[PDB]
């Protein structure tokens, strides 16, 4: 996996020399914004549930046609609704893997790798999910730099959707 | 490669969960201690040297016949390979510590290594011997109280142990 | 030149796009440390003339016959004294030009890089280098991450010449 | 290319000297002020689009001949060049601006574009405007107090704006 | 091994010719010099342990602090000074080597190659060493071309340490 | 490749050892023998046609079957390939006798060649027998006391000759 | 290139002619001096480095605007390249010593140095000067007594002093 | 040209350094052997006339055709004769030089070179020549390495013409 310790790492591997004091302040640097990341991660694991059903509720009220049209991709019934609880729940767990690594390499190969195929197949506008994390990101409740954090990784996963 | 977070968030991947408060809990941990970790990482480098040189010392007594005449140490070619395969395993040493996983040691630099030195005639158990001094001189150097904020770094002294006991096992 | 930022930026415009949170991460570690370098070169800076006198003496009680040998290259009479003074206050020059800079890169281009050559050439030896870098690590009053850093440029010097 | 500190330790290894209490109290109070350097490179990159987007909404809206047929920004093509273009200009910025130096946007972006867009036919003083209006759409998203901690961010939006102002004289 | 006559042969047999007269003059100029190197050989050899232990003596009396400071790499016990006369024993012997053979081939694969990372790693100032040779060049008693003989490959071994 | 004083440090080094007053007197002979030495390098490459002319000549009138036809030696091609043969045998032993070691005799000449001839169909035998008549006329021209100062050369002699039946006895 | 033999026998070779005793004298002569010119050749490489200081010294003595800001010696860089410079020029002038002959110093070493020299911006006069300074310690080196035979080594002082001139003549 | 001494200093100019002591010992074995190198390029030079005339008379006697047959290549008249002293002149000058030079150098360069078309064109045999070198060989009055030397550049031309 691509994280900013793997990477300084790999770069000290690949000149066969010890760790470089400008590779321990970037590791410094990991760290320090660790504290905000991990905040952010264990506040949008808890708040799971709430924040996955309210995005799915934005997402309904933003386009309502997604509640009434019949059609397997939609949401007019208990299925559809179940399946886009499930990929918002899916966008926000790797969300929440970006956070944890420190780097956008789980939403790169986790989630964004294959994302367009899948979107284009069973025809789910990426709109809707787009919504879904303006909605995560407007509802997370963190303040200061946690807020942040949960704020740059949610906007890597609206530009693959962009 | 992996580190702490990549091998916990891979493996949650796997599963399809959400991380278990257990494993929220274990990275803020490692998060906290990521400046002792950083100290550790900086303090083993900064020494690599004195710590071949000890482990060195005290094999060479332990086993004098290695640098005596006939001797696998014994000319200034082989002491000279010898101290760099110290330094190497010190320093994919170090690259574990860092990283908070045993990954990149394993990957990069224990795999195949038994048969490698089988093949080359070096004694295998010798190297595992100078690695675990390594280890008692490189835990010497990181716990030594001076010029250092005072705390407890026996959670990291007990995974810089690890590391080396594996890089040991993986040769004797 | 070589600074962690402009590797940052390099890195950056090698792949022809905006600086990532990775980077942003890793400059931002820079920057934590800079306060302890900036006091380190501060503090070298303000009792030079202290510290390269010092580390004089220190090599010359060191190495006696250093003061006591004629010849061009030792420190028997006052042109010797000055010239040994002058170097001492090279080395501790780019150091803190290091401690400013936050990376190796001025010691690698301004002392380390001849310096091999230059010291064969005149007889130097480069044992009296290290004992003055010695004194001057023991004696630069600071405490805490401003002496880590200190003392990282200063053992970088010292490898230099080992 | 060059940081701040790299100017001055340049400027100071070619005067043999020390640095100064003036260039120290200089390079402290960047270090002092990184925290709202690195909310500026920030805020620019992660609101890029919508920084180009106003720019260009302004820049059409006071010259419509360049979105009208026979416009140098008419047809898909032109437009996405267009934007590329701001882009590109305001990439440059950011690297400046992480910098604290202009080096890196006068080496690698803007020596010599006045006549890549005279050959090409772009008219420059146009582009000029629209990396003016890029200047105050990113200004008004970097000194947005909300969501942020309240402080004094005059100094780093002036050098900014230089940054801005640089780029818009070499291709106007 | 690189000698001037195994470089002769070399020269010959990469042409797949007989020896010329040039090759011929050349192995006998190594002749010539033989003699003198012989006698410095057999001199060296013979006040081996007088001119360790002079070494030493003198290294320890230009350097002070080596029979007083602790640590292992010190010569202020028995240890470091059983170690430090075989180091210079070492040293001596493969410029013996030198002498027999006619070039620096011994004094290149026996001893320089590797001995920089030995003289980091154990902290062993090479300034020591190259006191060390610098009086067995002055106390060999040789006279004329041996000693000019002696001398060389003494100096080529300082010019390694420095 | 090794001389003897290459063979001579190289025992030596691998024993730790100074050279013994054995190996410096009997390297001091080498020296003082050195004119003798270069005497019969010098004397067998300058008559080298004519050493391989008598032992070609003895040889054929031994073994007459090898010069009349479907003899190994009858058609030119094959007759020049033995003379060829004949004088890298003799250019290798005079490398021999300057280097004062058979090294390079056995590494760059004899070794595989007993293989090289039964493969090619050459009389291992018979070439051996041409050695050795080479041998013979090698000595009558070192030892002819004609032209050369008068001395004891038996013991280069004796070494020569050594070297010779250690390239017959390789391929025999 | 040449030495003195060849020269002469290129300058007999073009006018068909055997070498007259005049010729024959002054190279026997050269030949009787060959000993002399041996130690010559030894003693200026052997003590190379202790030559460039001792001219080195007193260049930046008496034009010290080389050693300090803005000279064209002051950094490590130019430093260490004016040092290469003056062992460049030492090693050329040992090689004319050991050819007696000064061509290969012309072709290899002098032709086209002042050209090189005024498109670098170094100063041509300078280098000149730690020419000439190489060739006082050089040939107070050389000219020393102590460990050597007594004897009269002026002509190859003379000898080696030209070859010092006409390096210092073809920057200057 | 190629000389020992060039040869060595152009090995050493190839490595960008400064001359080795085995390339000292070359020299020197140069140096030595060039006594009896001079002293046979001495005596050939001041016997020049009677060994060219002793050696056109050694070539009739073993010959005798080349001075009763008509034809331009053949010495029956004075032309003739003039003609072979001429060539036997311009061997043993060769020669010299190369005594001179201490290598096969002007051998090479001056005489080998072409010598077998001009031998073809105007119909000479080698064998005259190699009669002549032999009787110049026998008759050139040196003892010792004077002759040793002059025996082998004489025996050089010889083998160029077989
Ligand atoms: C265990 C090895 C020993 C120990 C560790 C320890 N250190 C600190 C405090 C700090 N350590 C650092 C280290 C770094 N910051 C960087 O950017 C880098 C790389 C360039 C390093 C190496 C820093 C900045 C601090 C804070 C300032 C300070 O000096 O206190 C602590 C206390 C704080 C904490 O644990 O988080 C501890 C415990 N102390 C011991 O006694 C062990 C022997
Ligand atoms: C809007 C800003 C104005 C304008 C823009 C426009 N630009 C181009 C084509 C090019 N733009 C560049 C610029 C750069 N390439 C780089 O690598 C860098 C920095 C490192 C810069 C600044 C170049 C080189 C070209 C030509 C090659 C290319 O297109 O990639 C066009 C296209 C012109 C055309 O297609 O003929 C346009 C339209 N157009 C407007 O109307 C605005 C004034
Ligand atoms: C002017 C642009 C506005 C302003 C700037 C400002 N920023 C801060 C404090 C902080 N800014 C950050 C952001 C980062 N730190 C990092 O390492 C990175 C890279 C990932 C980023 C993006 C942080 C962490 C802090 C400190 C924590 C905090 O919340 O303060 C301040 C506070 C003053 C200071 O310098 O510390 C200010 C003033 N604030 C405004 O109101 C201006 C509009
Ligand atoms: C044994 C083969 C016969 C023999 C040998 C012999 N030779 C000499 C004396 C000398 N030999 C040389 C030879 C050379 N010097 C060179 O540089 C070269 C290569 C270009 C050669 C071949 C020399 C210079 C001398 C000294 C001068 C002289 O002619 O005496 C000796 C006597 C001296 C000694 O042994 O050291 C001997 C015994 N003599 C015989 O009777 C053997 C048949
Ligand atoms: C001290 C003597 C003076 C001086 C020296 C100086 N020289 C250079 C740079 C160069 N020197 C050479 C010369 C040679 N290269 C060769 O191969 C040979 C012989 C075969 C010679 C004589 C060259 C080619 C250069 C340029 C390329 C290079 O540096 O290798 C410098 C550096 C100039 C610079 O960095 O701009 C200097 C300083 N400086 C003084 O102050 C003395 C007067
Ligand atoms: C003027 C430079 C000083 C001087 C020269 C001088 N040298 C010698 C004699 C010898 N020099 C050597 C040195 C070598 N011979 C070699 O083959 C080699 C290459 C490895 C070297 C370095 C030798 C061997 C001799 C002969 C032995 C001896 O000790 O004499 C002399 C003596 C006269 C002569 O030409 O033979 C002289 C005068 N002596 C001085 O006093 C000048 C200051
Ligand atoms: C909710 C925002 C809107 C929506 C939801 C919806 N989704 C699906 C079916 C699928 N969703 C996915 C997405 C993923 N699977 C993965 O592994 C990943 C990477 C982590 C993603 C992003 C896929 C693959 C499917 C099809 C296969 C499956 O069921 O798993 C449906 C059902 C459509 C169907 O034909 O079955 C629905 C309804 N639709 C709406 O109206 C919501 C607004
Ligand atoms: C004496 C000049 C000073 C000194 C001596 C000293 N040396 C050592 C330990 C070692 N010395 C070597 C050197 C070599 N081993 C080789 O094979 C070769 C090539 C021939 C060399 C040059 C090495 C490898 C060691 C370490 C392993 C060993 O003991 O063999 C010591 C001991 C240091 C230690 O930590 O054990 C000492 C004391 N120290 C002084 O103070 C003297 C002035
Ligand atoms: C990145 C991972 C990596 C590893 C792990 C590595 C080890 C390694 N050590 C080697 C040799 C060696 N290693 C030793 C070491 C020892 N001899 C002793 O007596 C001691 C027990 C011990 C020192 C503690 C020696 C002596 C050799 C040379 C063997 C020889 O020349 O015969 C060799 C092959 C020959 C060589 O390179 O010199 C390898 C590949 N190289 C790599 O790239
Ligand atoms: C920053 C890059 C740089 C370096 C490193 C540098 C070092 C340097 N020190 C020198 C002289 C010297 N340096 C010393 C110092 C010493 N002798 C002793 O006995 C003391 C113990 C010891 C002090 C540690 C002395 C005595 C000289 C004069 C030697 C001479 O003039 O030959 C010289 C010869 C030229 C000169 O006089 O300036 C150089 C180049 N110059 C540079 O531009
Ligand atoms: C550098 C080491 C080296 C060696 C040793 C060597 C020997 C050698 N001799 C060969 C042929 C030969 N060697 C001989 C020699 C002999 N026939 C007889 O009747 C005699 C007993 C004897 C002469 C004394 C012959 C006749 C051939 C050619 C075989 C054929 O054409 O059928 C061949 C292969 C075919 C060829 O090259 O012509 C080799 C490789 N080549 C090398 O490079
Ligand atoms: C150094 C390079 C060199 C060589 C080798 C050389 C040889 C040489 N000898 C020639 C003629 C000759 N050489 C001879 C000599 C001989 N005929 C006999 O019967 C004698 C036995 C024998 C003497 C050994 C004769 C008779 C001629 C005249 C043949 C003619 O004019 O066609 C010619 C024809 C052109 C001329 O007359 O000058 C050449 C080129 N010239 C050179 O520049």
């Amino acid at each position: 996996m691509k994280t900013p310790i793997t990477e300084a790492i790999a770069a000290a591997d690949t000149q066969g020399r010890f760790l470089s004091n400008t590779e321990l302040q970037a590791v410094n640097g990991r760290f320090e914004r660790a504290a905000a990341s991990m905040e952010a991660a264990r506040a949008l694991t808890n708040n799971a549930q709430q924040l996955i059903d309210g995005a799915a509720n934005a997402v309904y009220q933003k386009f309502p046609y997604t509640t009434q049209m019949q059609g397997a991709n939609f949401a007019s019934d208990s299925r559809g609704k179940s399946k886009c609880a499930r990929d918002i729940g899916y966008y926000l767990r790797i969300i929440t893997y970006s956070l944890v690594a420190g780097g956008t390499g789980p939403l790169d190969e986790y989630l964004i790798a294959g994302l367009d195929e899948i979107n284009r197949t069973f025809d789910l506008s990426p709109s809707w999910y787009v919504e879904a994390l303006k909605y995560i990101k407007a509802n997370h409740g963190l303040s200061g730099q946690a807020a942040n954090e949960a704020n740059t990784y949610i906007d890597y996963a609206i530009n693959a959707l962009s | 490669m992996l580190d702490a977070f990549a091998k916990v968030v891979s493996q949650a991947d796997t599963k399809g969960e959400f991380l278990s408060s257990a494993q929220l809990d274990a990275l803020s941990n490692v998060v906290k201690d990521g400046s002792k970790r950083l100290d550790a990482v900086n303090r083993m480098t900064s020494n690599a040297s004195t710590i071949v040189a000890n482990a060195a010392r005290s094999l060479f007594e332990e086993q004098p016949q290695l640098i005596q005449p006939g001797g696998n140490a014994y000319t200034n070619r082989r002491m000279a390979a010898c101290l760099r395969d110290m330094e190497i395993i010190l320093r994919y040493v170090t690259y574990a510590t860092l990283a908070g996983d045993s990954s990149v040691l394993d990957d990069r630099c224990l795999n195949g290594l038994r048969e490698t030195y089988q093949a080359l005639g070096v004694p295998g158990g010798s190297v595992a011997a100078g690695v675990a001094k390594m280890k008692d001189a490189a835990i010497a150097i990181v716990n030594d109280p001076n010029g250092i904020t005072k705390g407890d770094c026996s959670a990291l002294v007990s995974e810089i142990a690890s590391y080396f006991d594996r890089a040991a096992a993986a040769v004797a």
